This record gives structure tokens, sequence and C-alpha cells, in this order.
């Protein structure tokens, strides 16, 4: 009934230019303090780095409600990046529960906050693509899941059979331990991933070699599993990460 | 010799492949785009060029130690060896133990007269692999966007 | 008390210095050679690793 | 009976084969013959797991009168899952028929619309890249007969450390070698080296029959390990003509190789967008 | 003492764990003495002596 | 195009010149042809310049050329501090194929194609260097000191990884070897933000990421040793990065180079 001194300085005081262009200032404040770490850290910065991390996040979090009762809720919660500013700040304010037991240590969440550094970007050159391709991305969702759900169904069965062919078979006299192997699952998982990728798949297949027999007619037949998993995965990944990027993109 | 003669015979079994409409049409067509675009190929053939002799005087001057990654094969101490190491690198394989063996502090050959190496190493196989990548992938842009005409055509 | 601080790892001048811990600053895999010796237990950059002592000159 | 197989049916089996998927997740293998209890109650409900299948089969036969696809599939599954348990209850052939199960998620994928729908549109992309799958098939070929010719059986000596014929005594890498008269790797300071050595690699990595060097031929082409291939066949018949293979192999056949896929593909999904 | 080995030769130790238990198996023999009693078994789901 | 062809052939038989030299060694009769090789070339290329000067009174491949002759201009004399600056402009060397590009048409036109490319996917390049700072900032507050191990695994301290121990051939424990204890840190460690952005990059190269993956696993407190499998839900980590990084952001690049050309 008296915002004659409220809403004047809310809308006109959150998108008046110079309110950005120190919200930009902070968060760049925010990424240096984040950034600025290592290990065996000293004493002077492994303070300032931890009170600075507050000190920061009370006034993103009182810019927060500042940009809410200026543009209400409908139009603070419809933009999608302003729900991202509004996980991370709930997130920040949420870190204070399990700070008692590190668990998530200084939660990687204050650098996510730097996509509000493409708040600079905004003004660059075709930004008006890059928030068209969150914008693609995000319309086509459903295709894109389906299809990085056939492509993890199709790893999960390759694990399932690899660990059922090699499973407890890479076990030699020799004196390595070697760590890609078929034991369980998550070690099957890691073992496909990395034959997929290329990344050493002839040095998985000769131990598949070795374990079942050695080079022979039969017991070098085992090859066909490596070879077919090479190929349909890397054409399934072709087949998914090319359509998706060349249809969205487009 | 001997070794060379007896090896024609594979290209009746090529001419064998050649056979098949699909095939002819598909490598004439590409081929003729890779004719038509040899201008493509001089920046591939620059890139290796000038990296071959920066890495040449710069990173060769070690000892070829074969417990290392370099050795009679994988070395800088000449043209045609720099060459192949590049395109070792250019296709991947240990790019990043080459860049170690790199590392300065390396002992030298003793007919040149453990100061020997560079900390260039980093950007070298760093800017190598990165301006390959996308001169490789520039050419191969290059001639599909020639031919596709022909690859997108409702027979 | 004395233990030899430079920049250029190959000359390997000598500075002086004051605490009571010298270090030892080398690669990782080629550890023979010693790049940079000194006072102090800093932090290594990549690619280095370091080894801290006691008393001066312990690093060898 | 061809009045159940609505809904509640499909759910139902869905829910089975999902639970037959996880497990299988858990089952863990154990080297040579040992087992926990878990794997002794896996068993025991891979049994329920197949009756529920069983029963589901015996209705749609006599309902539906096979030919549907993923129906045969899931009979084949079905068959072979009571062959395997007659078998294993009868003998006290375990790695042969546990291989199914893997089929059996497969099974499960074709019930969703939205994953057949995908998996028909990546076989239709599939169709196109079938030439650039021949002159795949016959370059491991052409360049397999001609490392038939070139390098048959010349990497089969190594240094032996002459003081006893030992075993292949040379750092922890054993390398090929030569007779000095020959071109390769000589062993320099004593250590003369003889034949009767397996191979570079346990002897998998050879150019000796037309199956070891048509898998020699693919590693070189996926890229991964060409390398080590080319020391290998360096040192041990000299380093005067071996990269005119191994270099002719990848600017021919792994990189005209990824040029044509690529092309393709990005000419269908073109047409697709139009 | 009258120390007893169980040594465990079931299907899992197969590979470096065999190894290191027929050695260890064989580096606590020698920490005996003539006063002292000892014998070995295994069980691989049926006790015996080795 | 006389002089243009009088050109075009010295330019590239000057690099095939400095292409054949001798690595290794700085005393050679193969680096004396080659070493008293470059006075008809570096005069001749410095006079096409004074018959050019005249003509104008500057365009911007004209510089290029300058610099060019001037390398060897000023790499004849120099003295004085010989290990030095002569280094420098040894390796400079390597802008004489360069001067090609101006004098040769179409040569242009591919460069400045490529150029204009950068042009296109400079904002592609761009945010996947901002998310490989992103993942190295969140990659450094979980293996922050963590990937340190000794050469013995029965010690987990750098305190106690010290002196000797023993180390046994192929496993053969009637061949003991002595060997120092030695608290060496990973390849590729996670201890900086600088650091882990190589560690990433190599990991996005799929050259070597299995050994890191499976050194990461085992990593459960700074400054202490390994333990066999203590963390498997950490595979997450490169399995996320690899899936959006080193697929997602490279087949985009491919594809805006792709739908751009097209
Ligand atoms: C990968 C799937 C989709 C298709 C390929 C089937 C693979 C897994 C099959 C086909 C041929 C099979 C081999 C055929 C013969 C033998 C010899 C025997 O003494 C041990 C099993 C072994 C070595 C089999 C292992 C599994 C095998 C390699
Ligand atoms: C994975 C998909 C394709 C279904 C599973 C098919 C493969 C993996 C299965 C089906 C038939 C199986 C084979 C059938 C019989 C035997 C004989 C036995 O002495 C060794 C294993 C061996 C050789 C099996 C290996 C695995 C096998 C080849
Ligand atoms: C160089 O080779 C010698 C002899 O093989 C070896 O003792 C030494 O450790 C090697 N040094 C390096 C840095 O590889
Ligand atoms: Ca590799
Ligand atoms: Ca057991």
């Amino acid at each position: 009934r008296w915002n004659r001194f409220c809403r004047r300085k809310c809308r006109a005081a959150v998108k008046s230019n110079v309110f950005y262009w120190l919200v930009i200032f902070l968060v760049f404040l925010n990424t240096l303090t984040i950034a600025s770490e290592h290990y065996n850290q000293p004493n002077w910065l492994t303070e300032v780095q931890d009170t600075a991390n507050k000190a920061l996040l009370a006034l993103f979090t009182a810019e927060m409600l500042l940009k809410m009762y200026s543009l209400g809720l409908q139009a603070y919660f419809v933009s999608l990046f302003n729900r991202f500013d509004c996980f991370v700040v709930c997130g920040g304010i949420l870190e204070t529960i399990l700070v008692e037991t590190k668990i998530m240590s200084p939660l990687g969440i204050s650098v996510l906050r730097c996509v509000r550094l493409l708040r600079i970007f905004k003004i660059t050159r075709y930004w008006n693509s890059l928030s068209n391709l969150v914008a693609s991305l995000l319309n086509s969702v459903r295709s894109i899941a389906s299809l990085l759900l056939l492509l993890f169904l199709f790893i999960i069965i390759f694990s399932l059979l690899g660990m059922q062919l090699f499973g407890g078979k890479f076990n030699f006299d020799e004196m390595q331990t070697r760590r890609s192997t078929f034991d369980n699952f998550p070690q099957s998982l890691l073992t496909v991933f990395q034959i997929l990728t290329g990344e050493d798949w002839n040095s998985v297949m000769y131990d598949g070699i070795m374990a079942y027999g050695g080079p022979s007619f039969p017991g070098m037949l085992v090859c066909i599993y490596f070879i077919i998993l090479f190929i349909c995965g890397n054409y399934i990944l072709l087949n998914v990460f090319l359509a998706i990027a060349v249809d969205n993109l487009a | 010799s001997i070794t060379f003669f007896r090896l024609f015979r594979v290209m009746r079994l090529v001419k064998l492949l050649s056979r098949g409409e699909g095939i002819r049409t598909l490598l004439w067509t590409f081929i003729k785009s890779f004719q038509a675009l040899p201008y493509v190929a001089l920046l591939i053939v620059m890139l290796f060029f000038i990296y071959a002799v920066i890495g040449m005087q710069v990173f060769g001057k070690i000892a070829l130690n074969d417990t290392t990654e370099i050795n009679r094969n994988n070395n800088f101490q000449t043209f045609p060896q720099a060459v192949l190491l590049l395109f070792r690198c250019a296709t991947g394989e240990a790019w990043q133990d080459i860049m170690l063996a790199c590392m300065p502090g390396k002992k030298c050959a003793p007919e040149s007269e453990t100061p020997c190496g560079s900390s260039f190493a980093v950007f070298y196989f760093i800017s190598f692999y990165m301006l390959c990548a996308f001169l490789i992938i520039n050419l191969f842009v290059a001639v599909i966007m020639d031919n596709f005409d022909y690859l997108t055509r409702d027979w | 008390r004395i233990c030899y601080i430079h920049k250029a790892s190959l000359p390997r001048a000598t500075k002086t210095c004051v605490e009571n811990t010298c270090y030892k600053m080398f690669i990782r895999t080629q550890r023979e050679y010693i790049s940079e010796r000194g006072c102090g237990c800093p932090t290594a950059m990549w690619p280095y690793q370091t080894e801290c002592c006691k008393g001066d000159r312990c690093n060898k | 009976i061809s009045i159940v197989e609505w809904k509640p049916f499909e759910i139902i089996i869905l829910l089975t084969i999902f639970a037959n998927c996880v497990a299988l997740a858990i089952y863990i293998p154990f080297p040579e013959d040992d087992s926990n209890a878990t794997n002794s109650n896996l068993e025991r409900v891979e049994y329920l797991f197949l009756i529920i299948f069983t029963v589901e089969a015996f209705l749609k036969v006599i309902a539906y009168g096979l030919r549907n696809g993923w129906n045969l599939l899931d009979f084949i599954i079905v068959v072979v899952g009571l062959f395997s348990a007659i078998l294993e209850q009868a003998t006290k052939d375990v790695k042969a028929l546990r291989a199914f199960r893997v089929l059996r998620p497969l099974r499960l994928v074709s019930g969703v619309p939205s994953l057949q729908v995908v998996l028909n549109s990546i076989i239709k992309a599939m169709v196109p890249l079938l030439h650039i799958a021949l002159l795949v098939l016959f370059v491991i070929i052409i360049y397999a007969i001609i490392g038939l010719e070139l390098f048959m059986g010349k990497m089969h000596k190594t240094c032996y450390n002459q003081e006893g014929i030992a075993d292949v005594p040379a750092e922890d890498d054993p390398s090929p070698c030569a007779l000095e008269t020959g071109h390769g790797r000589q062993c320099q300071n004593g250590t003369v080296c003889k034949p009767g050595w397996d191979g570079p690699k346990h002897g998998i990595t050879n150019f000796d029959n037309f199956a070891f060097a048509m898998l020699t031929v693919f590693q070189c082409i996926t890229m991964e390990g060409w390398t080590d291939v080319l020391y290998w066949v360096n040192d041990a018949v000299g380093r005067d003509w071996p990269w005119i293979y191994f270099v002719t192999l990848i600017i021919i056949g792994s990189f005209f190789v990824l040029n044509l896929v690529l092309g393709v593909l990005s000419g269908e999904f073109s047409k697709e967008r139009e | 003492k009258d120390m007893l080995i169980l040594v465990d030769v079931s299907g899992s130790v197969s590979g470096l764990t065999l190894k290191l238990i027929r050695t260890s198996v064989s580096e606590m023999l020698e920490t005996l003495s003539d006063d002292d009693f000892v014998n070995v078994a295994s069980f691989n789901s049926n006790a015996q002596d080795v | 195009t006389i002089f243009t062809n009088l050109i075009l052939f010295f330019i590239l038989l000057s690099s095939i010149s400095l292409a054949a030299e001798d690595p290794v060694q700085h005393t050679s009769f193969r680096n004396h042809i080659l070493g008293n090789a470059d006075y008809v070339f570096t005069s001749i290329f410095t006079l096409e310049i004074i018959l050019k000067m005249t003509a104008y009174g500057r365009n911007y491949f004209n510089i290029l050329d300058l610099l060019v002759v001037s390398v060897s201009l000023i790499s004849f004399g120099i003295q004085s501090s010989a290990i030095n600056v002569v280094k420098i402009l040894r390796v400079l060397r390597v802008l004489r194929p360069l001067r090609a590009i101006n004098r040769a048409k179409g040569l242009k036109h591919v460069v400045q194609c490529v150029f204009v490319a950068i042009r296109t996917i400079g904002n592609i390049v761009i945010v996947t260097t901002l998310l490989q700072f992103m993942f190295a900032c969140i990659g450094v507050q979980l293996f922050k000191g963590k990937l340190y191990t000794c050469s013995d695994s029965s010690k987990q301290t750098e305190a106690e990884c010290k002196g000797n121990y023993i180390t046994y051939k192929d496993g053969e424990v009637d061949h003991p070897i002595i060997q120092p204890r030695s608290w060496e840190n990973s390849k590729f460690d996670f201890d900086n933000v600088l650091a882990a952005m190589m560690a990433l990059f190599t990991v996005s190269t799929f050259e070597g990421w299995p050994e890191l993956l499976y050194r990461s696993i085992d990593s459960h407190t700074e400054d202490k040793g390994p333990i066999y499998n203590y963390r498997v839900e950490i595979s997450i980590f490169f399995i996320i990065y690899i899936i959006i990084i080193a697929f997602f952001m490279m087949n985009i690049f491919v594809g805006f180079v792709i739908v751009t050309f097209q």
C-alpha cells in the first residue's frame, strides 16, 4: 500500500545497469575465491577463501530476493536460467548441514555459478544461438534420453555378457593385478566403457584370449566379442552423439 | 626384388573389389572431390613441416635410451623420423609420454658437445595436437561438402 | 641456513635462506636430476614433486 | 485365454525381465567354481524367473498359433533356459547357456515403443553404410595378404643371454632380434639370439596365418597400437621399408574410411531432417 | 605352542593369493623350534591334511 | 608470373635445405654444406624487397617478408652471447615456408577460410575451455593430494615411505633386490587447477585415462597411500566428463562445422 519507494527502486535498481555489471564482478570474485586453492595451501589463503564464501553467499542470497519482488514470482520462475541460480543459492544455504561431516567437502556448486558469468557472454556475438543451443537440446530431450538409454542398455548387455565370459578368469600366475577385469558389475562396466572408447582395447583382448586357453582354433575365437563390441559401440556412439549434435545445432 | 614381385595379385583382388556399381560411384566421386581440393592438403603438409623443424631443433638432441619414450625408432634426430613422431602424436598413441620424455633434464647425446631438453614440451605437444585435429577436420568437412550434392540424392 | 635457490634450474646458483627445512624439487619420473634445491617447503607445480627435510643441505 | 494378454500381463512381464536383469547384475562370478550364499540364492530365483517365462510362452502359442520376431527371440531364450536347467540339474555347459541371459534384456527393451522406434531409426541408418563396410572388409584382406607375403614368421628370434638356453632373458619386454647378417635389432653385447620363440606378445600379434594377420591389420586400422607393431616389424626386418605398409594402411584405411562414414552419416541425417 | 595351520584352498584364492599363501605358510613354519608341534590342514568344502 | 616462379622455387628449395639438416650434431658437413648454403638464398630473398620497395613507400605479408629476411640479416651477426638469441632465431627460420602463402594464390583463399572457421567456432572453443576450467575446479576439491603413493605398498605416509625395502623379481621369493622407498605423486595429479586442466585434457584425448581412473579410485585420504578399490562410485566423475566434454562438445564442434559448410 506504501511501495512509493520500494517498487521504483526494485525494478529500476536490479536492472539498472550497474547492478548487473557489479554482480558480474562479484561472480568473478567467487570463481577466483574457489579457483585460488591448491594442495598444501598457506594459512592466510585457507582463512580468506573460507571467510569470503559466506561473505559472498549472503550478498547473492539477498540479490535473490531483490530481484524476486521486482519481477514478481511468475516472471522470476519462468526463466530456465533463473532456476539454475535458484538451485545454486539453495545448495549454498543448504550445505551448512553436511558441512558438519564433510561428505561433499566444500561442494563444487560454487563453480556451477559461473554459468552466470555467461551474463557477460549474453551481449556477445551469437549468444542468441547459445540460448537456442540449450533450448533445442532441452526441447528434444525426450529423443535425446531415448537414444542415451538405448546406448546404455547396449553397454549393460555387453557388460553382462563380458562378465559371463571372462568372469574370474583374468587370474594368471603373473605378479601384477591388472584392473581391466570383468569381476564385478562396476568393473565390467568400466572395462566395457574403456574398450568402447578405443583406449587400450587391444590390451583387454589379449587377456581374454590368454584366459580362454591361448592362440588356437577354439581359444582364439573370443576376439569376436571384442571386435563386435568395438564396431557396434562406435557405430552407436556416432549415431547418437552426431545425430543429436547435427539435428539440434542445425 | 623377389618379395616385391609376389605382391601384384592383391591388385587383381582390388579389381574384384572395384566390381560393383555402388563401390565405383562412391569411390570415384570421393577421389574426384579429393583431387578438386589440393590446397587443403598443403595446410596439413605445412603444419607437419613447421612442427617437425621446430621440434627437431628444440627437443631433439637427447640420447636414444630404450627405457624411455625416445629410442632408435621414436626420436627427432632426423626429419623423416621427426615426421613419423608427429604422425604418431597426431594419431594419438603416447603423445603425453613423449611430452614427458621431452621434459628438461634429460641427458643428451655424448657425440654432441644434464642440461638438454626444454619446458616447451607442453605447448608444443598440446598446440600440435589441437591444430592437427582442426586441420584434419577441415579437410574432412571440405571433401564431404564438395560431394554433398551426390551424398543426398534420393536415387 | 644455506641451500641454493634459483629460478633457472640449469645454472644452480646459490641464495641465502632462513627456514630450517631444505627441500628438493624434482620431476615425477626423472628423479635422478634435481631441478631445484633450496630452503623452505614450497608447493610443486606440474610436472614436479617436493621432498622436505629437517636441516640445512639435508637434500642430497 | 487370449483375454489376459492385456496391460497387466505386459507390465508384469516387463517387471519380471527387469528383475532378471538385476539378478544377473548381482550374480558375480568367482574363479574356479567358488560361490557365496548370494550365488546360491540367485540360482534358486532363476527358476521362478524361468517358470514365469514358460507360463507366458505356453499361453501365447495356443492363443496366437513365433513369427513376430521378438516373440521368436523370447521363445529361443525360453527353450535354452529349460535346456540349461535340465542339464544343470542332471549333471551337477554352465558357461554356454548362462549367456542367453543377456539376450533376455533385448526382449525386455523390445517392449517399449519409443526405444523400438530409436532402434529402427539406427538400423535404417545402417543400411547405407554397407558399401563402406564391404570396402573395409576388402582392405583387411588385401593388406593381410601383403603382410603374409612380407612378414611371414620373420619375428620369431629374441635375445637369450648366451650362457645357457634359459628363458628369453632380455629386459622385461622381449623384442625381436636378428643375426647380424640380417637387418634387425642386434643384441650387440654378447647375448647371441636364436629362433624358437612364441611371439612378440605371447603369439597373438604376428603375421603367421590369415587369422593372426587379419587381426593385426584390424588393430593397425583402429589405430590403437599400430606403432607397437611397427616397431616389432621394424627391428626384425629392418628400418627401410616397413613404413610404406603401416602408414599407407592408415592414410587409406583409417582416415579415408572414417571420412566416408562421416560423409554418408551426415548426408543421411540431412536428408532425414529435410 | 601347538600350531595348526588352516589354509583356504577354495576357488577364490587362485592366482596371486595362493602364491602369497603358499609362501606365508612356508615362512611361519620357520618360526618353530623343536619344542613345538604343528600340522597343516586345508578346506575346500572338505577338510583334509596337505 | 616468371618472378613468382623465380621464387616459389627458391623459397621451397630453401625450406627443404633447412629441413634436411643435422639435428644432433653441431659440427658436421651436412650442416656445413647447408651451413654455407644460405648465402645464395639470403641475398636474392633480400634483393626482392629492394626491387619492390622503391615501387611503393605497407601491406601485411610484406611485414612477414621483412621479418623472415631480417632473421638471417641478424642471425648472421649477433655474436657475443652464443648460447641464446642465436638459439631462438635458429628456430625462427621456420617462417620461410610461410612466405610462399602470399606469393601463391589460392593459399590465401584456404588460409582465410580456416581463419573464418576460427571466427565461427570460437564460441564452442571458449565453451569447451570454460567447462574444462569448471571440471578442473570440481576435481581439485575431490583429488587434492590424495593421489600420492609409495614404492612399497605397505607404507601409507611420506614419513614412513623412507629408507629401503625389498623387491622380488617377477614375484620370485628367491631373488630379493633392495630398492629405495620413494613418495611419488601420480603422473597426472589434481593438486591445483592448472594440473587438473592438463589431466582432464589427457582424459579427453582418450590416452592414459584408465590409469588415472584406477589411481583415483584407490584414493581415500590426503597425504596417504592408496587402498584397493576404496571407492568405486568416483568413476562417475570420469564417466560424466567423458560423456559431456569428450563426446558432446566435440561432436557439437564437428556438427557446427558440417552445418556451417552446408
Ligand atoms: C558378442 C556377441 C553379441 C556375438 C559373438 C558371440 C561370442 C561371444 C561367441 C561366439 C563364438 C564363441 C566361442 C566359440 C568356441 C569357444 C571354444 C571353447 O573352448 C570356449 C568358448 C569359446 C571361446 C566361445 C566363446 C564365446 C564366443 C566367442
Ligand atoms: C550374446 C548372444 C549373441 C547370445 C549368447 C551366444 C554365445 C555367447 C553362446 C551361445 C552358445 C555358446 C557356446 C555353446 C557351447 C559351448 C561348448 C563348451 O564346451 C564351451 C563353451 C561353448 C563354446 C559356448 C560359448 C558361449 C556361446 C557361444
Ligand atoms: C639410459 O640408458 C642406460 C643404459 O641402458 C640406463 O642405465 C639409464 O637408466 C638410462 N637413463 C634414462 C634416463 O633412461
Ligand atoms: Ca591409445
Ligand atoms: Ca572363497
